């Protein structure tokens, strides 16, 4: 009855005060929000990556906001306690409102999230309160206790917690005209911090206190994928997100291990990542050296990760024990699995969501053109053991026909007589398909 | 009102608009010299149109007639102004020659558009209802005193714009008194213009450390003269520097740190460039309350050094070698012994900045090195031309103090102000010896006819800070009563005198009911109205009004007929 | 006193490392040129020692004959390190103090001022030929003849052969100067009026 | 004559940051020139590829030759990324280098100097250390290579010389000097071998 119960207010990318005054609301793609105290009270301060499109404001705050949230459009502002939320369009042709929420006993707002079609806010008890641009009331719905939101353009998603029901999400997209569902209260792979929270922890009880449940955010893709990030420092992607049967949960990058073997050999634990957004393998996020988990007020550079597979093997990478070396045996095919990954994601939104960028189609291409030399590669590898069934079966899935042609030449040439046969049958049969 | 608060983004986006094109140069700046307050100013939107590549053009202007001759030679491609500092107290349209029929394009819909814009900047507070009102071509950046004090001066000048029987008669005769008692009154200033520019990029989202330390300094060039001014905007900086100071405190200092900081700021000259001695000797608020200009000044400032524990030898030295262990007790020691004195005003919350290992320095002593870089940095009416010529060259090196590069030219001014206070204490000890100043039932004369280094007080300036230096004097006398004080200086060379006109205030940190209500300098409405009549070669050009240029025969009886005068 | 002497000799080695006023380390550069030319020296401001850390200062404008000796060794070991490549026989530098403070006149220097650092001035009248005082001793025991060496430093406090044999008595005063393997600097006398 | 006297047979050294700044760098743009699916002017340079500019994605990081990263730099419309040789770690790996082998250069870019110049005055906030740091270790390796160069100035025989891994803003600066003793050194050479 303590502990996660307490739904304490959380924001994407949120901060905790700290030793100072500076804590940081909110860390979009879009932009940061921060607030320092005047001795007496806060003055909050809004910026935006994209300057060219929007300008960075500052303004005097009586309330003592604790929630935002940033759009391409506007943004909104939270308390926790008598949670009076404040939405404030970025142009000057929409208006600014306030509004009061309907606040109970032991109520208290956890998180915020707004939408060009409906602004949501968040409620301890478990409240689904909705309103318009406007600040006029749609509709109040109960669900399990909500703890984060992130919205995209149209879509919103949210994890409820509960000390009965545990960690549920729920991806809904409102739309312009269509409140179209794609998933309602469905369990989570996500792991909660226990053992770490087990009163074992060096400046971490400082963050953990600002958020029980450990979730440094909620971020979209460029694609709209949802994505995790926490306490395992592992992101999670929603592959097959459109059909709620095809629901897939696909740990996409592995922090701890990419760091390890980008900083020489040492587990290095003094490196803490805080996520910022995803799009196609670049994941923006601040890399903190210290004992500090969240970022001081000079926001460091968004340093750039790429999405890796828990695929690495301890026992394969310590060949070399201590530019850390990558076993080329698995190399191959971990890039195998992130081409396929990332295509069929890209297949998603490429009948659906139409093109995005007008290079989606030939990114596409030089995926699959890298996902069949993948092929290649475990197929010439499989030819160096003598194991022709091995790659008979890696051979089937290969997609353009022109590196069919390179697997029977590495047949005809890596010892394997009889490959040959099998992979021109192979291409005899894809000439009638 | 014109330019509200809320909407100056609204005039920088049509600046931007009309004249960010890099093909030319549309835009330019006319800036008033001698006003530290308009260099900040100017300063701030240099660096600003400097990130957004508006190419443009800074003019020093020191008088009116200079302002004239530059808009007569400006061209017309220059399709936006700004004037900093000056403009907003006169009719701008009727002054330089404006009617909107020739600068009206587009005329359509109920809208309008002009081939020029000009942009006052200023916070003199007789703001012309021509020009806050009736003219779209003239836009006031506006303070807030438009909308707030100015509804029945709005509704009494519309009434008459629009009126062009016994009860129509009477009625018009009441609006008009209500524009007539409007006017009358005496020019003061209720805010820094490098304030309203500071809340402008706060509104854009340009502020950083360097912006907001040329608003502290635009700030504290008004403590002298306005200390209510000072006293009503401090919190705002105060808040600023706590908003803009990263979180890393407490950290080592390193080549690179630059630190605002709001630190015990006691209110003497000088205090960390010079001795403690001198820091006191030649304060203003020092002698004021205790009347070193006497011998027996001296003798209790020697007194209060050894009440306080200071050895006179410590007392002397400069203050970077003076003894740690004194320069770290001034404050308890200061606590001590102040009260008795009278000088707990001394005491003070400042703003000092520090530039990694080059040593602190506060903005009241910035403030004094640009202003002694202004005044003193390097028949009739052609030599008078060359001391304008050589005023406005002194603006740029005022200008180029501000940059952190030229640390060598901000200890050039900071001894240029040590060497004009001196000056200045010597002519205030002349004048309250011979007793020059005589009292009157109008306003106390006091008329400088030889001596050394006059040619010190042909400059506005300099005129000014000894004109300071004497009200600071006569405020802390309780047995003289408030009266305006008239300065001259005569120019041997130009045969001209340079009347100043100056206004009295209460004793610094006196706060009363009066005190609240500010002092209104009168000066320049009787000068002009004593100049329209009886020509008397007078040259009324500065945007200081109650400033003016009298020949030497034609001094006393202009004073004749400003005793006469029952205007001030 | 071997913790206080190191912990100032690396506080003052670390002020002619890290002291730079604008993009340029003056100290480190000026300690360049000076040993290229063979200028074994570095001319020290005073304004920049009090800027950077004041501690420093009230150390030296304490004990002055105590902590300049440390800051030389400091200047000595910055030499080596900024000159000499890493896997000697370099001259212990001189440190010239450069000073703006209050100039006292000198016939106000009184029982007061003394071992302080005083700014004066006055006109020369008399300039000494050089002297040759000792910097590196080489010293052998007259009757065990155990050589070792004693090293000066001239700022005498307000040091002499050892009054041991320091390793069969050899009696009160065993030591004898060995000239030619001493090393020695020039000393001249003034005379300020 | 047309060319200055200065300007002989060495490069003055604003003609060496000009060099340098012709090298691609990357940058994280502030702004956004990808044209979206549903006018605007475009770069179309000629003496560079305006394909990367076109396509900036703010926060995407992309290439760009340094004297555009820093034209738009001179506005708030990019952050210049520090080359990976820039920071604390890879510095004092340089310095290490450099002690342990005192008869060769370390491996640093010919445009260290250079660019280190340039990214501390135009993108001093730009750092993911404190620049305060990366100035003293810049300053030690040149100190370093400083002492190897005046001790291998004491080679300046008649044939050749090979000055390895020397950087370019060094060899400007000793361009005059080596090449106009071993002129010399070579003069009186084949004037004694004139039989
Ligand atoms: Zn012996």
């Amino acid at each position: 009855n303590t502990g996660k119960f307490r739904y304490m207010p959380f924001s994407p990318a949120g901060t905790p005060f700290g030793f100072t005054d500076r804590r940081y609301l909110t860390m979009n793609e879009v932009g940061y929000v921060s607030t320092v105290k005047n001795s007496e009270q806060y003055s909050i301060t809004v910026s935006f990556f994209d300057v060219g499109r929007f300008r960075e404001y500052h303004f005097e705050d009586l309330f003592g906001y604790d929630l935002c949230f940033l759009n391409e459009k506007g943004t909104l502002f939270g308390q926790s306690k008598t949670g009076q939320i404040q939405y404030r369009p970025h142009d000057s042709i929409h208006s600014n409102w306030t509004k009061i929420i309907p606040l109970q006993a032991g109520e208290r707002i956890t998180s915020v999230a707004a939408t060009p079609v409906r602004v949501i806010v968040g409620t301890s008890l478990g409240y689904f309160r909705s309103f318009n641009q406007f600040g006029v009331p749609f509709a109040v719905e109960k669900t399990s206790p909500i703890v984060a939101l992130t919205a995209q353009n149209y879509r919103v998603f949210s994890v409820h917690y509960s000390q009965f029901h545990g960690l549920s999400y729920s991806l809904s997209e409102l739309g312009t005209s269509s409140k179209r569902y794609y998933k309602r209260e469905c369990p989570l792979p996500m792991s909660l911090p226990n053992i770490n929270s087990d009163m074992k922890k060096d400046a971490n009880l400082d963050y953990y206190n600002f958020n029980p449940m450990g979730i440094k955010s909620l971020f979209f893709s460029s694609y709209g994928d949802p994505c995790i990030f926490g306490s395992d420092n592992t992101l999670l992607l929603l592959s097959k997100w459109r059909s709620p049967e095809e629901s897939k949960w696909l740990p996409i990058l592995d922090s701890n291990m990419e760091i390890w073997k980008m900083s020489g050999g040492k587990e290095t634990t003094d490196i803490h990542v805080w996520p910022l957004a995803l799009a196609y393998d670049t994941l923006n996020c601040i890399l903190v050296k210290g004992k500090h988990i969240w970022p001081e007020f000079p926001l460091p550079l968004p340093s750039e990760m790429e999405i890796r597979m828990p695929v690495f093997v301890k026992s394969k990478l310590l060949e070399e024990n201590k530019e850390i070396q990558i076993p080329v045996s698995m190399a191959a095919e971990e890039e195998y699995l992130r081409s396929k990954v990332l295509s069929e994601l890209l297949t998603d939104t490429l009948e659906n969501d139409g093109e995005m960028y007008g290079n989606e189609n030939e990114v596409l291409a030089a995926l699959n053109g890298a996902y069949d030399k993948a092929l290649l590669r475990l197929f010439a590898s499989a030819c160096s053991d003598q194991n022709v069934e091995k790659a008979l079966s890696l051979a089937h899935e290969l997609k353009q026909d022109r590196a069919l042609t390179a697997a029977v030449k590495i047949s005809e040439r890596a010892e394997l007589p009889s490959l040959v046969k099998k992979i021109n049958n192979i291409r005899e049969a894809r000439y009638e398909q | 009102m014109y330019y509200g608060i809320s909407q100056f983004s609204e005039a920088y986006n049509k600046i931007l608009r009309n004249s960010s094109s890099h093909s030319s140069c549309q835009l330019v700046i006319f800036v008033s010299c001698l006003n530290i307050d308009a260099l900040c100013a100017t300063k701030m939107l240099s660096l600003l149109f400097k990130k957004q590549l508006v190419q443009s053009q800074i003019v020093p202007i020191f008088g009116y007639s200079e302002l004239r001759r530059h808009y007569s030679q400006l061209d017309d491609n220059i399709n936006s102004l700004l004037l900093v500092g000056f403009g907003g107290v006169i009719d701008l349209e009727a002054f330089l020659e404006i009617d909107p029929q020739e600068y009206v394009i587009d005329t359509d819909s109920g809208e309008q558009s002009f081939r020029r814009d000009i942009y006052v900047l200023d916070a003199h507070r007789p703001w012309n209802l021509d020009n806050i009102f009736g003219s779209q071509i003239i836009q006031c950046f506006d303070d807030g005193t438009v909308d707030d004090t100015l509804g029945e001066q709005k509704e009494a000048y519309y009434k008459l714009l629009e009126l062009d029987r016994k009860q129509r008669k009477k009625q018009i005769h009441e609006y008009e008194g209500v524009l007539e008692e409007y006017y009358s009154q005496g020019t003061t200033v209720v805010n820094s213009i490098s304030a309203q520019i500071y809340s402008l990029l706060s509104a854009i989202g340009e502020t950083n450390l360097s912006n907001l330390w040329l608003n502290i300094l635009g700030t504290t060039s008004l403590d002298i003269a306005y200390a209510q001014v000072y006293n009503r905007l401090y919190p705002l900086l105060q808040d600023e520097v706590k908003r803009l100071t990263p979180s890393s405190r407490n950290s080592v200092k390193t080549p690179d740190t630059l630190t605002l900081n709001i630190q015990p700021d006691y209110y003497l000259f000088l205090l960390r460039h010079s001795s403690l001695y001198d820091s006191f000797y030649y304060s203003n608020y020092v002698n004021a309350k205790l009347s070193l200009w006497n011998e027996n000044g001296k003798k209790r400032l020697h007194k209060m050094f050894a009440r306080m524990g200071i050895p006179l030898s410590t007392a002397q030295e400069t203050w970077l070698y003076m003894d740690h262990s004194i320069k770290r007790e001034l404050g308890i020691i200061f606590d001590k012994n102040l009260d008795r004195y009278g000088l707990q005003d001394i005491i003070r919350d400042g703003f000092v900045r520090t530039l990694g290992y080059r040593g602190s320095i506060s903005a009241s002593e910035f403030v004094e090195a640009l202003t002694a870089l202004l005044e003193v940095g390097n028949n009739s009416a052609q030599k008078l031309t060359n001391l304008r010529k050589r005023w406005v060259s002194n603006f740029w090196l005022s200008w180029d103090a501000l940059d952190d590069r030229k640390v060598e030219l901000l200890n050039r001014g900071i001894q240029l102000a040590q060497d004009l206070q001196r000056a200045i204490f010597n002519t205030g000890v002349a004048i309250l010896e011979k007793k020059l100043i005589k009292h009157l039932r109008i306003y106390r004369l006091c008329v400088l006819q030889d001596g050394p280094d006059l040619d010190l007080y042909r400059n506005p300036l300099t005129l000014l800070r000894l004109g300071n230096w004497l009200i600071e004097c006569c405020a802390e006398s309780e047995d003289k009563q408030l009266l305006p004080m008239v300065l001259a200086s005569i120019d041997e060379n130009t045969d001209t005198y340079l009347v100043a006109g100056l206004t009295p205030r209460y004793p610094r940190g006196l706060d009363t009911i009066h005190t609240k209500k500010p002092i209104l300098n009168n000066f320049s409405m009787a000068f002009q109205q004593i100049t329209a009549e009886t020509d008397a070669k007078v040259r009324i050009d500065n945007f200081e009004s109650s400033i003016i240029e009298i020949r030497r025969e034609d001094l006393s009886p202009f004073l004749e007929k400003l005793t006469l005068s029952g205007l001030l | 006193n071997d913790d206080d002497n190191t912990e100032i000799i690396k506080s003052f080695k670390n002020f002619i490392l890290e002291f730079r006023l604008d993009s340029q380390f003056i100290y480190r550069d000026q300690l360049r040129n000076n040993i290229l030319v063979k200028n074994y020296s570095l001319t020290v401001n005073m304004e920049h020692l009090i800027g950077y850390n004041e501690d420093i200062y009230k150390k030296l404008s304490d004990e002055p004959s105590d902590i300049i000796p440390l800051f030389e060794t400091a200047i000595t070991q910055v030499a080596k390190r900024i000159s000499i490549l890493s896997r000697n026989s370099l001259p212990t530098f001189q440190l010239i103090l450069n000073s703006n403070a209050n100039q006292i006149p000198l016939r106000d220097l009184d029982s007061e001022h003394v071992s302080k650092i005083v700014r004066l001035s006055g006109i020369i009248i008399s300039t000494s030929v050089l002297s040759s005082r000792a910097t590196y001793l080489s010293i052998m025991c007259r009757n065990c003849r155990h050589t070792t060496s004693i090293t000066i430093n001239n700022f005498n406090s307000i040091v002499s052969l050892p009054r041991s044999c320091l390793s069969k008595n050899c009696g009160p005063d065993p030591y004898i100067i060995i000239h030619e393997s001493s090393k020695f600097i020039d000393q001249q006398f003034l005379k300020l009026q | 004559m047309s060319l200055p006297a200065h300007l002989q047979q060495t490069f003055s050294p604003e003609e060496i940051q000009f060099i340098v700044e012709n090298e691609p760098i990357k940058i994280f743009p502030r702004i956004t020139t990808r044209q979206k699916i549903r006018n605007h002017t475009r770069w179309q340079l000629i003496t560079t590829d305006d394909k990367a500019l076109n396509n900036m994605v703010a926060m995407r990081s992309t290439e760009v030759v340094l004297w555009i990263a820093l034209l738009l730099k001179q506005q708030s419309k990019c952050s210049i990324v520090a080359p990976q040789w820039l920071t604390t770690k890879e510095l004092d790996r340089k310095i290490q280098y450099e002690k342990t082998h005192p008869d060769r250069f370390s491996e640093l870019p010919w445009n260290w100097l250079v660019l280190a110049r340039i990214l501390f005055n135009k993108a001093k906030d730009d750092f993911h250390d404190p620049i305060h740091e990366l100035r003293g270790k810049i300053q030690d390796l040149r100190e370093i290579r400083q002492i190897k160069v005046l001790k291998g100035l004491k080679y300046l025989n008649e044939s050749h010389l090979q000055l390895d891994n020397l950087s370019l803003l060094e060899i400007n600066e000793l361009r005059p000097f080596i090449t106009e003793i071993m002129d010399k050194l070579r003069e009186i050479h084949t004037a004694s071998l004139t039989a």
